[PDB]
């Protein structure tokens, strides 16, 4: 019936943004409310945030 | 590279109580670099006058 079929393959990267549900392994769910700039990050004596 | 300049400031005033400064525009963490700054400075780095000692007498 359909002698010629053309299946297209698109490609779309979907990144990480505020609103995506993320969790862990030990059963700790959650949703990122607002991915903030590394400038608001609490750092230790070292400086590494 | 292109930088931006702070402008438009709403001096919302009520006699001697409070003034509320509304400045636009700011960027990723500029409302912080500005706000936090004024706070600590207005607390332990601002000259002013006040009573230090009060000897009644007796």
């Amino acid at each position: 019936g359909v002698l010629k079929i053309v299946k297209v393959y698109l490609a779309v990267k979907r990144r990480i943004q505020p609103g995506d549900k993320m969790a862990g392994r030990h059963g700790n769910k959650g949703v990122i409310s607002k991915i903030n700039p590394i400038e608001d990050m609490p750092y230790d004596e070292n400086g590494t945030p | 590279t292109e930088f931006l300049k702070p402008r438009l400031v709403d001096i919302e005033q009520v006699s001697s109580t409070h003034a509320k400064v509304t400045l636009e525009p700011l960027e990723r963490g500029f409302g912080h670099t500005l706000g936090n700054a004024l706070r600590r400075i207005l607390l332990s780095s601002m000259p002013g006058c006040a009573v230090t000692e009060v000897e009644i007498d007796g």
